[PDB]
């Protein structure tokens, strides 16, 4: 119990942190990767001067804050404000003192062996946590879904990825990364409805067309004879009540929100789209893992939730894969948590304990030891 | 959201009966007092001109 | 039976409103007239007193 | 007590003075903001030679005084004249000696940074207050009601103004401010009341129409049928009797004056309306703070008294507002106050001391200290 209850898990994003307790199904802790910086001297009525705002209370309280994102497509960039979202998640969030908690956190696909260092560094030197581990996202998605070999397209807020693994060891040279995911998303969205005729004015105005994109966005299968069909004017179309009455209707866009996914050029990107490039990461594998991963494309994110993305996916690499093969496009209900999920698992699990990064190793091997 | 509208409804109701119960005793007290004093100011006025004729 | 009981709500909260505000003003109009009807009172108590003694 | 009972709360205005001690319901003072000059040189019986007059002597002495008016408009205008005022509310008004009571003052909306400057070089060089804190008019009428984001219409003597509000900072950018006020509306009931056949001839007949429009003026919902009602000649009429026997009747214009505020034109007035221009205050701010202001209309001023003020407006704003939305006009009773009871609330408040510039801040940083 020691730790059974005590391991943390902390899934840092570009856009949400996802945070809780080894051992639960779903994070504890869900709220947005900001540290905002208040732009005037003043206060609210009955607190003091705060330097720095986290979270939900920098996004509610934007109007008056500079707000900055400390994570970069998946990379800590700033450390500052990387250590006061910690600082808040253990604090704030979990309510949890750190130093008596083993903590299990997340890197991206290709973090810089320096980086894996300095969050080291930091846990064990200024939060002081008894012990630590750091897992790679698409590994953790994986082996939530049971299994060890696969390859997972996985796609957040400021990033995608395709991360292909093998019996654990995520294969560094066939590793994707493709900067467009669901901030982009919502931007797009965003024009394709004022240009509906439309006005996202008011900043109750901006922050719903994202409520908009998660709620009513599709990705079908066959975009070609949807568009086709959008035209004929079947009761295909969705209307959405604003924050007032103000009914919005959206019917086509809909989908030619997602249908950016595989077409990058929709957004004046020349870059190739989710599965040609699922697809090209398996043609840069070994000959023989091959068979493996098309049968385990397992998809993890919040932007891999939208509807019908697996059947387009499932039929976008059939027909691309030589057809003596079998594909399989795995996306699970808990997705958006996939990654937070498979470090509950993990981290709770009966025979990790032995992988823990512990102080005795730290102060004793630098922050060399975990960096493997 | 409802048992929620509801409830402040019932108690609205409430709150709205109370007034217009305090009410109906208020005005009412007023048509009663506004009569005592124009009754008074008459008798006011007939006794202020009989002084100035005496004077 | 929702519109319906939050519509319900809304015109009887209406409804206790413009009844609290008629009653600020009848009350008020009142310590007014009662304040007059005294004063009145006293200056006719004076003015009969008076009227006694030139008589 | 030094200070608890001490306070002073001056609410300067173009028509009205309100005074007292914060701690107070309501003010201890209330008189006209005039000085008057006297045209001629002579005197009363018993009384010297009198260079000024103020407050209710100017008014009613008027005939051999010239009448001047120190705030136009809400903001300070002649700095003589208005130190004129100030000397007769403390000394006279409520007769305390100012250099040892703390003195809350108000200014107006977007009132020029070098007034408030200038009122606080004359309350400290010239009146020698221990402490002084100048509050805008709006932001206490809110405050007085409990909260602290809303939009107030503000409506005095001279001006009337919206002035949004979000957790206590008055938006600049937002505020509106439209000349037409019960000063206004009292010249226009006097013509549509000589037009009704009649004649307010002698200085007794003009103050009165005055009272006639306090007393007996209405502000109508759906003012349309209501000329209508007026024709069938429904028991609507009303009649006051003058300070002699000669009893007028009003029946109908008894709420063709308040129409003024929302029909402008009315007098030849080009400009928008109290509803129209609420809304425009409200679609000029942020758009995730515009559902707060439209359900806290908080309404302050006496020319906002006339009944059924509040019931037009609330269905004047909901059909200009989208239908999602909550519209909620507030208008307490004791209104024509709201501004001084909200420095009364305020300044006699225990957290309140740690605001007040003192005259150890103001020698020591110059006016500029209190400006803010």
């Amino acid at each position: 119990d020691e730790d059974e209850t005590t391991a943390l898990v902390c899934d840092n994003g570009s856009g949400l942190v996802k945070a809780g307790f080894a051992g639960d199904d779903a994070p504890r802790a869900v709220f947005p990767s900001i540290v905002g910086r208040p732009r005037h001297q003043g206060v609210m009525v009955g607190m003091g001067q705060k330097d720095s705002y986290v979270g939900d209370e920098a996004q509610s309280k934007r109007g008056i804050l500079t707000l900055k994102y400390p994570i970069e497509h998946g990379i800590i960039t700033n450390w500052d404000d990387m250590e006061k979202i910690w600082h808040h998640t253990f604090y704030n969030e979990l309510r949890v003192a750190p130093e008596e908690h083993p903590t299990l956190l997340t890197e991206a696909p290709l973090n810089p062996k320096a980086n894996r260092e300095k969050m080291t560094q930091i846990m064990f030197e200024t939060f002081n946590v008894p012990a630590m581990y750091v897992a790679i996202q698409a590994v953790l998605s994986l082996y939530a879904s049971g299994r060890t070999t696969g390859i997972v397209l996985d796609s957040g807020d400021g990033v995608t990825h395709n991360v292909p693994i093998y019996e654990g060891y995520a294969l560094p040279h066939a590793i994707m990364r493709l900067d467009l995911a669901g901030r982009d998303l919502t931007d797009y969205l965003m024009k394709i409805l004022t240009e509906r005729g439309y006005s996202f004015v008011t900043t109750a105005e901006r922050e719903i067309v994202r409520d908009i994109k998660e709620k009513l966005c599709y990705v079908a299968l066959d975009f070609e004879n949807e568009m086709a069909t959008a035209a004929s004017s079947s009761s295909l179309e969705k209307s959405y009540e604003l924050p007032d009455g103000q009914v919005i209707t959206i019917g086509n866009e809909r989908f030619r929100c997602p249908e950016t996914l595989f077409q990058p050029s929709f957004i004046g990107m020349e870059s190739a789209g989710i599965h040609e490039t699922t697809y090209n990461s398996i043609m840069k594998c070994d000959i023989d893992i091959r068979k493996d991963l098309y049968a385990n494309n397992v998809m993890s994110g919040g932007t891999t939730m939208y509807p019908g993305i697996a059947d387009r996916m499932q039929k976008e690499i059939t027909a691309l894969a030589p057809s003596t093969m079998k594909i399989k496009i795995i996306a699970p209900p808990e997705r958006k948590y996939s990654v937070w999920i498979g470090g509950s698992i993990l981290a709770s699990l009966s025979t990790f304990q032995q992988m823990w990064i512990t102080k005795q190793e730290y102060d004793e091997a630098g922050p060399s030891i975990v960096h493997r | 959201d409802l048992e929620r509208a509801e409830e402040r409804a019932e108690l609205s109701e409430g709150k709205c009966a109370e007034l217009e119960e305090e009410l109906k005793t208020v005005t009412n007290n007023l048509k009663s007092l506004e009569a005592q004093a124009e009754k008074y100011s008459q008798k006011e006025d007939k006794y202020e001109e009989e002084i100035k004729v005496l004077s």
